[PDB]
C-alpha cells in the first residue's frame, strides 16, 4: 500500500503509538516524516549528531543526523524530514534531511498542510 | 520552568484574553520599545496590539517580525522568558496568513493537537 510523506507536529509524534506493526496517531498511520521547529540545542560527536527540536506543541524533541555539513546554530528555524522511532520507550526522529527554513512563510505553510493532511487522511481511512 | 517543556499556545491578540495564566506563543511585529527596555509592543496578524513584558532589559535591539514565549500575566500582557527574530532578510513573511494559520489551529485542535494527548 501507498506510505506519503506526512507533516506533523511534535506533539502528534509524542502521542502516536505502535499499531499492527505501524505508527498511528488519530487513524493516520505514519513513517515518514516532515517537521518544523526550532534548534534549542545541538550535540556534536563524529558519527552522528543530536539536536534537540522545538515547535510550539510539546516539550522539544531529540532528532539524530548521521554525519560524514556544519552544525546548524542553536536558535535557527528548521524543516526536518525523517523516520520516527521509538526506542526505549522514548520517540525520537531519525532525520534524513535537515535544511535551515529560507522563508519563514514555509513555516506558516507547515502549521496550514498539518492540519490539512492530519484532516485529509484521517477521512480516506473511512469506509 | 521556564517553559521549554511545555506546549505553549500560538494565539493572536485577540485571545490573550482567553489565555491568562497559560503559557503561549505571540508572534507580532515590533511595534514600540519601552525606554526602559524592559517591555515592547507587538501587533498581531489582525493588526491588533500585544505588550511583552521583560525580566532583564532586552539585551541588543531587535525588530520586525518577533516570535515571543512566555505566561499572560493577570493584567493580560505577556512575560516573555525568550523572543526570536524571524529571518526575514529574503523574503517578507505575510503575518496576515500566519494569523489564520492560528485561527486554524484553534478550529482544529484534533488536527494540531497541544502536547502528548
Amino acid at each position: 500500500r501507498a506510505q506519503h510523506i506526512v507533516p506533523c507536529t511534535i506533539s502528534q509524534l509524542l502521542s502516536a503509538t505502535l499499531v499492527d506493526e505501524v505508527f498511528r496517531i488519530g487513524n493516520v498511520e505514519i513513517s515518514q516524516v516532515t517537521i518544523v521547529g526550532i534548534i534549542r540545542h545541538a550535540e556534536k560527536a563524529p558519527t552522528n549528531i543530536v539536536y534537540k527540536i522545538d515547535d510550539m506543541t510539546a516539550a522539544p524533541m531529540d532528532v539524530r543526523q548521521w554525519v560524514d555539513n556544519t552544525v546548524v546554530p542553536p536558535e535557527t528555524y528548521v524543516k526536518v524530514a525523517g523516520h520516527l522511532r521509538s526506542f526505549q520507550n522514548k520517540k525520537s526522529l531519525v532525520a534524513f534531511k535537515i535544511m535551515p527554513l529560507e522563508d519563514m512563510n514555509e513555516f506558516t505553510t507547515h502549521i496550514l498542510e498539518v492540519i490539512n493532511a492530519h484532516m485529509v487522511l484521517s477521512k480516506a481511512n473511512s469506509q | 520552568v521556564d517553559m521549554m517543556d511545555l506546549p505553549r499556545s500560538r494565539i493572536n491578540a485577540g485571545m490573550l484574553a482567553q489565555f491568562i495564566d497559560k503559557p503561549v506563543c505571540f508572534v507580532g511585529r515590533l511595534e514600540k520599545i519601552h525606554p526602559t527596555g524592559k517591555m515592547f509592543i507587538l501587533s498581531d496578524g489582525e493588526g491588533k496590539n500585544g505588550t511583552i513584558e521583560l525580566m532583564e532589559p532586552l539585551d541588543e535591539e531587535i525588530s520586525g517580525i518577533v516570535e515571543v514565549v512566555g505566561r499572560v500575566t493577570a493584567k493580560a500582557t505577556i512575560l516573555c522568558t525568550s523572543y526570536v527574530q524571524f529571518k526575514e532578510d529574503s523574503h517578507p513573511f505575510d503575518l496576515g496568513l500566519y494569523n489564520e494559520a492560528v485561527k486554524i489551529i484553534h478550529d482544529f485542535p484534533q488536527f494540531y493537537p497541544l502536547g502528548i494527548v
